[PDB]
RNA sequence: GCUCGCCGGAAGACCAAGGGUUCCUGUCCAACGUUAAUCGGGGCAGGGUGAGUCGACCCCUAAGGCGAGGCCGAAAGGCGUAGUCGAUGGGAAACAGGUUAAUAUUCCUGUACUUGGUGUUACUGCGAAGGGGGGACGGAGAAGGCUAUGUUGGCCGGGCGACGGUUGUCCCGGUUUAAGCGUGUAGGCUGGUUUUCCAGGCAAAUCCGGAAAAUCAAGGCUGAGGCGUGAUGACGAGGCACUACGGUGCUGAAGCAACAAAUGCCCUGCUUCCAGGAAAAGCCUCUAAGCAUCAGGUAACAUCAAAUCGUACCCCAAACCGACACGGUGGUCAGGUAGAGAAUACCAAGGCGCUUGAGAGAACUCGGGUGAAGGAACUAGGCAAAAUGGUGCCGUAACUUCGGGAGAAGGCACGCUGAUAUGUAGGUGAGGUCCCUCGCGGAUGGAGCUGAAAUCAGUCGAAGAUACCAGCUGGCUGCAACUGUUUAUUAAAAACACAGCACUGUGCAAACACGAAAGUGGACGUAUACGGUGUGACGCCUCCCGGUGCCGGAAGGUUAAUU
RNA sequence: AGGACCGAACCGACUAAUGAAAAAUUAGCGGAUGACUUGUGGCUGGGGGUGAAAGGCCAAUCAAACCGGGAGAUAGCU
């Protein structure tokens, strides 16, 4: 049964990646958020 | 034109092993751990310095550092920098 | 000329085409072409716009000329051609200085014909001169509205329009609607009726054939859940309420023209 | 190690994606492995991924994204021009053999190619953000020419049979060879060459386009395959020396022909249809500003250059997505016998026996086999089973929209051997002989090879479409015309859609829709069009305006802000 | 020629019996040149999308997704 997640480089980064995160402010919010909380893996990037 | 001080710089060390061995035997090839930021004619050069020698080619090829596991904890080794090095023929190194 | 298509298979039975053989069979001159994607009726918000509408073949862009300005060459006219991009027919025509240009074929249109734009140019199918010198109680079509723009009124497969009146600086024609409109007397004009006019006849016979022309299906309103549309629900086939638009808006009558910058060029409404 | 069994259009081989050391070697067996474990995709250590020509990067663009100015917007921001990104598409170049425990079109051996510089001598119009050409394009169908590949014969090597026979019309194996360079064929497309002029190609153009005029019928482009060379080479069945039983070193015959043949190539071709089928660069070409006897261009020759990143391994799976060593997952390769076949059966190459076993042979459950007599009596219901099942030929009703119905129904033949005919009809096609504008040519010729289908005669069986495979059929009737779609995971239908019909709106800055707007779709469309609503092939058809809507009217009544 | 026929791949999911499986199995079943199917990338965003329309689908979640916040909502109820 193919299952929801079907993983694709790519497509993960142009969605979620730290480029994309940067460039609209909502994004950079979320990237200030997770510097606050502490994340060790700010984005998706490798 | 490469500058001294990086040629220096780039040659990290001789790589033994059988495969290195059989190389140096047959194909009059030497295998070196370079820097990863040397590119093939920068390690040409200084081959050609450092070693006194005359080089046909360079090949060069990344090695990827292998995941570990002290105890617990897990960490990963250093990626580096592997380097055939064919030398012309009659070229005997020390 | 239509053709009743033998019932070998549904879906053939009901199948009417309409085969012009004087049509190019040949690849269009491809200069005059030019890329045209698909919008699948959604805007640059990237919503549905106009329902109905989706898939369907490729199809290239003829480039039509509409302005028709070249005044005093003598054109001759090099093949008719299939233009997917409208219900009429093309004609590839070719100007004494070397010039090609697509151009709407009118009805007696055929290989070998000469046409002419221009004032001095002679009252003939296919011949485009500003409607002041067109004589009254002629057809004309692809009809500019505005001087210098290009022609919009009278370009689909078999319409023409009748001048009826020229009073002074407007003259006054008769659309294909019915609707009588004056229109500034030095814009130009066409003779004649424009070409494929049995297209109407052609009868697309199965579902396929409209989604080969980029038509989506059609749901009616009625069949839909209340969420949906005004007529959705109902336990059963109900439809106790006053047809409407997916939107509220009354459908089956109720006028919606609202340019009053416009209104007094309309001489009468059509009926 | 020897047997047995399974897959073999896969359960084999190679990739992409995704994973990220799982690869190889040594070592260990606590935990992990549904048992044991000396084994492991487990632990620990070490090793392993070599590129000018493969891919990325790079040049070019699609959908789309971002977007200087700009337009719009309380703010945030939205749209969008110039631009710039964006492959899943376009754009230079490598093949064969050998080698590692583990990489290889990357190492080595041989033989190649590419496109840049730089320098040269030789020549002499070069030059773009611009013009033109090209790239550049659909579906289906049909062949013909080919090859991949396979079969047989020939040849070469080996063999003479654990049991009757087996020196022959016997048995086993092998019989392979690239890119490149030369040749330019089967075939496809197109008339060429020169001269003159011209409101066209944002300017110019010697280019393209268009007009004339002259002259010759061959000119050019394209093109699989074959042939030659590449190759006195490599590889080569197996023989022979050493042996850490893993292998290493030497050596090495023949290496031809015919037939068959793709879904691969010629073919981005041809024929045809309507639903009318990317872009830009690379590439060719034309000039402009310019420069002017310099640069630049093309000409060979020399030299330098090709960086960087990826390259292990899995990849229909125990390594990816599924919590698991648990169904899903795109591409490429496609042997033999039978067969229409990529179905099916048995096999090859190759890969596996699915990580608990041993007994026993109760009930009951699951999955199968057979069953006297009956044959739907079962049951809500013939559910499920059983049955039918192929090719050829004969034959086939109502009704019909004349196409259908129809594989209607129903029947007959079917194996093997011999003869017709020591293998026919056909297909292919060598020598020889003749012609020739000479070649991959044309005629004639028929050797050899291959080879159905039929008829007649015989013959065995209970049975010859013998296994696997492979329609059940007919009669009346509701609904829906039909092919389609649908509740991912209890509903596939009479529900939705549909072609068709009708009403209605909409004159283009269209109606309408998304948008505080700008704008965008509608549509680069223009009433033979577009939108909305209902109905729903086809046939015959299809009173009430009082109510509520809508349309038109505006005499009077009433009536806001305002005053 | 064909939204033509029989039929593998491929797409589905009508009947049947039966956790390896949070929808599968085997045996049969429908389509299989098209209103087909499929890879890669792109766009549409929550009273919003998309919808051959079932209130279907929008990350095992849908008559209004998920995450965080108002928030210790309120609970004459248990």
């Amino acid at each position: 049964m193919k299952r929801t997640f079907q993983p694709s480089v790519l497509k993960r980064n142009r969605s979620h990646g730290f480029r994309a995160r940067m460039a609209t402010k909502n994004g950079r919010q979320v990237l200030a958020r997770r510097r606050a909380k502490g994340r060790a893996r700010l984005t998706v990037s490798k | 034109m490469i500058r001294e001080e990086r040629l220096l710089k780039v040659l990290r060390a001789p790589h033994v092993s059988e495969k290195a061995s059989t190389a140096m035997e047959k194909s009059n090839t030497i295998v070196l751990k370079v820097a990863k930021d040397a590119t093939k004619a920068e390690i040409k050069a200084a081959v050609q310095k450092l070693f006194e020698v005359e080089v046909e080619v360079v090949n060069t090829l990344v090695v990827k550092g292998k995941v570990k596991r002290h105890g617990q904890r897990i960490g990963r080794r250093s990626d580096w920098k592997k380097a055939y090095v064919t030398l012309k023929e009659g070229q005997n190194l020390d | 000329a239509v053709v009743k298509c033998k019932p070998t298979s549904p879906g053939r039975r009901h199948v009417v085409k309409v085969v012009n053989p004087e049509l190019h069979k040949g690849k269009p001159f491809a200069p005059l072409l030019e890329k045209n994607s698909k919008s699948g009726g959604r805007n640059n918000n990237g919503r549905i716009t106009t329902r109905h509408i989706g898939g369907g073949h490729k199809q290239a862009y003829r480039i039509v000329d509409f302005k028709r300005n070249k005044d005093g060459i003598p054109a001759v006219v090099e093949r008719l051609e299939y233009d997917p991009n409208r219900s009429a027919n093309i004609a590839l025509v070719l100007y004494k200085d070397g010039e090609r240009r697509y151009i709407l074929a009118p009805k007696g249109l055929k290989a070998g014909d000469q046409i002419q734009s221009g004032v001095d140019a002679a009252i003939k199918p296919g011949n485009t001169l500003p409607m002041r010198n067109i004589p009254v109680g002629s057809t004309v079509h692809n009809v500019e509205m505005k001087p210098g723009k290009g022609g919009q009124l009278a370009r689909s497969a078999g319409t023409y329009v009748q001048i009826v009146a020229r009073d002074g600086a407007y003259v006054t024609l008769r659309l294909r609607s019915g609707e009588m409109r004056k229109v500034e007397a030095d814009c130009r004009a066409t003779l004649g009726e424009v070409g494929n006019a049995e297209h109407m006849l052609r009868v697309l016979g199965k579902a396929g054939a409209a989604r080969w022309r980029g038509v989506r299906p059609t749901v009616r309103g009625t069949a839909m859940n209340p969420v949906d549309h005004p007529h959705g629900g109902g336990e059963g086939r109900n439809f106790g309420k006053h047809p409407v638009t997916p939107w509220g808006v009354q459908t089956k009558g109720k006028k919606t023209r609202s340019n009053k910058r416009t209104d007094k060029f309309i001489v009468r409404r059509r009926s």
